[PDB]
């Protein structure tokens, strides 16, 4: 019945004039399988008294196509949630494979415990495993069909949880004793130099400055496990996290802009380029380029012994943007960093008229031209 | 009973064990992080780390304890979640 | 390749009737197609088989009612197997009596 | 000794998952997804850790210390 | 509407003047004014222990008045259409007066423990006569303010048997319950100021 | 010497220019959101036209941020009295300046989605009225960069 | 040597960091969370998606504890009072502009919930209206690192 | 060394440590077992399922009464001024972050239990938005034992 349902209203989809023997009917198809549906016509004329194969013509007058995409147990729930915000254009560039990785990532990234990490993979790992099982279980508890219809999305994301959280090196504001550490026993600061400050220690809280000879030395870890248990360590996590965010967050922006290259390739479109992908891409790089070659001239020209009068990273590229240096003050990185701000800022800038207003006006005698 | 708890038993049961046993070794190692779990007094700074090493193991045994009680939910939950 | 949006085909065919319930069965066996709305006036009494699919309607109805004197008895529904649709031949009327 | 060797070993590790790993995809439907999931773990995670050690290099300023824990860095490590 | 707009209007300007002198008094390096032990002494202990005393009378009469007005407007409402309301509801009133008594107890208790002082500088003044004057007007807030509510009480829920009772004349009796609760707050407002009194002498 | 109180009108500056254009581009995008939000069932396609003044409401939270960073890069405990005046002078104008854009980027806004889904010709004119309403967030912002600098 | 009420400014900036973010968060969910219960009703299907505004909402909470955090973290006795007012500033340049974000959101939210109801296209529209709204925190959170470690 | 006043900060910390999330957890218990009562004449089912949000303002009074404690056993006669501060800041930051806290899960109460007599599917999204409300006393919370404990 219900599959006899559906057919005749399949059928009645379709079109009889007046005058018509046969049914008109039209189908979007795969490309790759237009052979696979014309069996298929031949199979159901087969499996009937009729001996006419009903066989297809390709269609070139045509309205954009709907879009699809095959999916897959580690593909779909990827697929949906981009399909979630919208479809996309025929032929245009799926974000649901990048997004695969990407999405779990920037999840992880946010999500960096270790402990956590674990629990997740756990959560996953038993909705996979009883997968055969669950599959043919009730689905009105809406929640348990949401995290299961998740669960490889969900056993990524957690895995990488597992990654950022080891390499954070945190679990509950707790360590991992797996790695080595830079940080120095008592006895490294009892060396004539400094050895009051262990004294102090029996009644008051000290700092140690990272000074040479008293520091344990550069690490080849992750995250020192000291942070763990230190009272300033947020200003030392702060510094990474965020400093890290940003050059995440340019490095996806500069892979988004190169990804509408390619799309505007397999579109053929030379405007598109010229007008958009150039002009904004060098807007994008020449300021976000700056500041992410800053950061780790930062971290590899000071050090403790140079810490103390050190510039702000943050004050030059914003001085950088506004051209508002005064001379004076924080202190200059590097020979000729002045023009190289100059420049950056200038060369973006000259950008902006391509993008505001040079593609409608080529575009206006294009049109002009086109009578 | 009923399945609903023998589930959570199951859950907890994993996750207590994983985390307690894995705090018992840290404590065990004497591991740095941990001195502020440890409930330590002003006489525990007196002759020497003595003291110290003591109450790590105390507290390790609390967590190896506590781990024995999930282990005790564990079993007892997977034979509920067979026979309700 | 699915690094982007999957090339599809328009395409117009000549269906033979005593072919069509065929053809249209064996398309959602298939799974891979999606037909045009041909008509833009189909509503119940514009439809070109509206008889077939109001005798449809009512047998859900029936197979329905049926179902719930069924269930209200607690007799077991045996639910066994999978099954092809019914012929294009006329035997939904055996099926209706 | 440099870090540089710990950074060429990650580097060298993620950069054979991202060129060798692809080389050695199957043929098939998800050929595509699987060598951009190889190709895009190994940029991010790559990034992501490089970056967190780079940051780690040249501590401006080491950590402070309760007085019980500068007491207990005498014998626990 | 505007009174209320009013009331706001200067409660703002005057909490935004606060803010203000505040922050002001701080980051000018002036807190040797803003000096709240200055207030605290050259205002005399006789202006605190007035305060208290004209308040713990007044406000408890206001919230008798309250109590009577409530219940009494309801007492005539319903006794139009039944007459027996007109006696027995009473006992609300009854309580509302109470709540006033409770002020007029308290305060001729308070009033007859003050007595002058012969001396005008805050060392000659000293430590038990500034606490008996914030202390007889903390009790005589208190009092006070704790009659005020407890008399709205009385009122509000002395309509509630009222109306009640002039739909069904059973209900009177059980829903009485609640007026003694609502009387006991002006009650435990007099124990306390009684203890906030207790131990005071001025001279 | 110089006063240590002397940078808290700095820090004020800095604040007011950034809150009071946040509160503006607020007011002038909840308005406008409402309209949009409310406008939408009628004519779905006019949602990506009628984002201009929630745009719009965007910019007057970026000339209090501006402000407020130029302000913030020429503090000092050192500075003196008369620079940190000048710099809550900046702040107040660009932060009420953008309070006032985004009240009427808010009204206008709201006005104008729901007139323009009834007759589209209005656009043209919206467009305009909402010029000369987010016009007002640039005063306040010019004047904030000539006090900022004297 | 610097004044002894020095740090009660940083102790404003920390509390202002996340009290008004709180208020700003609290209004945002409030207002969006009765415009999902309202939707709710005759849309099923659209309960879970519609928690967008919610969720952004908390976003302003976290602005307001990363600067109360990292205000908080860097008091000591010894703060120089400019450094205090430099942790005001912070803590009221997020927090009252979490509060304009707050706002923005929660009417947004509402009735781009509503008219995501009545008209399913609205989601792409509510989503990038919400992100207007939601950046107010943020510039508010810009100008308070900034502040916070000049 | 220490002003005798010193301690009168620190104790208005603890007083709003309590004081305003008790406000918060009264206005949540008020304002969602308003929309319980209303709800149960219709669905006397989901009287046990709709206690959640009465749940959580508890739960808000209990951050109160966390820090209020915390502040009260810390406390002393010769309290340093800037410790002082710092549990005011603790207090405030506790119980206005309450405040905020449970006037959204009063809100959301009452919309989400009314929603969801009309529709069980919004219990999900109801709790999720809840918890959304609640956590801005527990992001409260965590800055005021930072305060409190620096």
């Amino acid at each position: 019945v219900r599959k006899m349902k559906a057919i005749y209203h399949t059928l009645n989809l379709c079109n009889i004039d007046v005058t018509q023997k046969c049914l008109i009917a039209e189908v979007w198809c795969p490309v790759t399988d237009l052979d696979s549906i014309q069996f298929a016509l031949r199979r159901g004329t087969e499996h009937s008294g009729s001996t006419v194969p009903s066989i297809l013509n390709r269609m070139q007058t045509n309205q954009t196509p709907p879009t699809y995409n095959k999916t897959n147990k580690f593909t779909h729930g990827f697929q949906n949630i981009v399909d979630a915000y919208g479809i996309g254009t025929y032929r245009e560039i799926n974000p649901a494979p990048y997004t695969v990785i990407t999405f779990p990532f920037l999840f992880a990234v946010m999500f960096g415990d270790f402990g956590h990490g674990i629990l997740m993979t756990l959560f996953a790992v038993w909705m996979v495993l009883r997968e055969s099982r669950i599959l043919s279980q009730k689905n009105e508890n809406e929640m348990f069909s949401m995290v299961f219809s998740g669960r490889y999305i969900i056993l990524l994301m957690g895995l990488f949880s597992i990654y950022t959280g080891l390499i954070y090196n945190d679990c509950f504001s707790k360590s991992l004793n797996i790695f080595g550490s830079s940080w120095s026993v008592r006895p490294m600061f009892t060396i004539g130099n400094w050895t009051e400050e262990t004294l102090l220690g029996s009644s008051v809280l000290q700092l140690n400055p990272a000074i040479p000879g008293v520091f344990g030395g550069p690490y080849p870890f992750g995250i020192d496990p000291i942070w763990n248990i230190a009272t300033n360590k947020l200003t030392f996590l702060n510094s990474f996290k965020m400093k890290m965010s940003v050059i995440l967050g340019i490095i996806h922006m500069l892979f988004g802009v190169s990804l509408s290259l390619f799309n505007h390739i397999y579109f053929k479109k030379p405007l598109n380029i010229y007008f958009g992908f150039i002009p904004e891409i060098i807007f994008m790089s020449s300021l976000f380029g700056y500041l992410v070659i800053l950061i780790f001239y930062k971290w590899t020209a000071y050090d403790a012994h140079s810490s103390r009068n050190a510039p702000s990273l943050l004050i030059h590229f914003i001085n950088m943007f506004l051209f508002s240096y005064p001379e004076s003050g924080n202190a200059m990185l590097y020979s000729g960093q002045k023009g190289i701000q100059c420049f950056l800022i200038v060369v973006a800038m000259l950008c902006v008229p391509w993008m505001l207003l040079f593609k409608p006006l080529i575009l206006r005698h294009q049109y002009l031209r086109k009578k | 009973c009923g399945p609903k708890l023998a589930a959570c038993g199951i859950v907890l049961s994993a996750w207590g064990v994983i985390m307690l046993i894995m705090l018992g070794i840290f404590f065990n190692v004497h591991s740095a992080v941990l001195i502020e779990d440890v409930p330590f007094t002003e006489k525990d700074f007196e002759n020497g780390p003595q003291n110290i090493y003591n109450l790590y193991e105390q507290v390790s045994y609390n967590c190896f304890i506590a781990a024995g009680l999930y282990l005790l939910l564990g079993g007892f939950s997977f034979c509920q979640v067979r026979l309700n | 390749e699915l690094f982007r949006s999957e090339e599809m085909t328009l395409a117009q065919l000549f269906l033979q009737s005593e072919a069509a319930y065929c053809c249209v069965s064996e398309l959602e066996e298939l799974g891979k197609v999606q037909f045009r709305d041909l008509n833009p006036d189909v509503n119940v009494f514009q439809r070109k088989f509206v008889n077939e699919v109001r005798r449809c309607e009512e047998m859900d109805r029936k197979l329905r009612f049926v179902e719930k004197e069924i269930r209200k008895a607690n007799i077991p529904i045996m639910d066994t197997g999978e099954n092809p649709e019914v012929p294009f031949p006329r035997d939904m009327i055996d099926l209706e009596a | 000794h440099s870090f540089a060797l710990p950074v060429i070993i990650f580097t060298t590790f993620w950069g054979l998952i991202g060129i060798a790993g692809p080389w050695f995809v199957p043929k098939g439907p998800n050929r595509g997804v699987i060598i951009t999931m190889l190709v895009a773990t190994a940029v991010c995670c790559y990034l992501f850790w490089l970056i967190a050690i780079l940051a780690q290099l040249n501590p401006l300023f080491g950590p402070q210390l309760k007085n019980e824990t500068i007491w207990y860095v005498r014998f626990l490590w | 509407t505007g009174l209320e707009l009013l009331y706001l209007g200067i409660f703002v300007a005057f909490w935004a003047c606060m803010i203000v002198v505040g922050i002001c008094y701080t980051i000018f390096d002036l807190g040797f004014r803003f000096d709240v032990a200055w207030f605290l002494t050259e205002t005399s202990p006789f202006m605190w222990s007035n305060l208290g005393i004209g308040l713990a009378i007044s406000l408890s009469v206001v919230g008798a008045a309250w109590g009577i007005y409530i219940t009494g407007s309801s007492i005539i409402g319903g006794g139009v259409k039944a007459p027996r309301i007109k006696t027995k509801n009473l006992v609300s009133i009854i309580f509302c007066e109470a709540v006033a008594i409770y002020g007029i107890i308290m305060a001729i208790v308070i009033s007859n423990m003050a007595e002058p002082f012969s001396a005008t500088d805050p060392k000659a003044i000293g430590h038990r006569n500034y606490h008996a004057g914030y202390s007889m007007f903390g009790a005589g807030l208190t009092v006070g303010l704790s009659n005020l509510f407890c008399g709205v009480c009385v009122g509000i829920v002395g309509s509630g048997a009222a109306l009640a009772d002039a739909q069904n004349p059973s209900l009177f009796v059980k829903i009485l319950i609640v007026e003694i609760f609502g009387s006991a707050i002006g009650l435990f407002g007099v124990i306390v100021a009684i203890l906030q009194t207790s131990r005071v002498k001025m001279g | 010497n110089n006063p240590e109180y002397s940078s808290f009108f700095g820090v004020m500056g800095a604040s007011s220019a950034m809150v009071f254009s946040a509160m503006g581009a607020a007011y002038g995008t909840a308005k406008s959101g409402t309209g949009i939000a409310a406008m939408s069932v009628m004519r779905p396609e006019l949602i990506m036209k009628s984002i201009i003044p929630v745009v719009m409401a965007g910019i007057i939270a970026i000339y209090g941020l501006v402000v407020a960073v130029l302000i913030a890069n020429s503090l000092t405990d050192g500075i003196t009295l008369y620079r940190s005046f000048l710099q809550l002078g900046a702040g107040l104008s660009v932060g009420l300046s953008g309070l006032a854009a985004g009240f009427a980027i808010g009204i206008v806004g709201d006005a104008g989605v729901r007139g323009t889904a009834q007759q589209p010709r209005l656009f043209v004119g919206m467009i305009l009225i909402l010029i000369f309403a987010e016009v007002l967030g640039l005063y306040g912002l010019i004047v904030a960069l000539i006090l900022s600098t004297k």
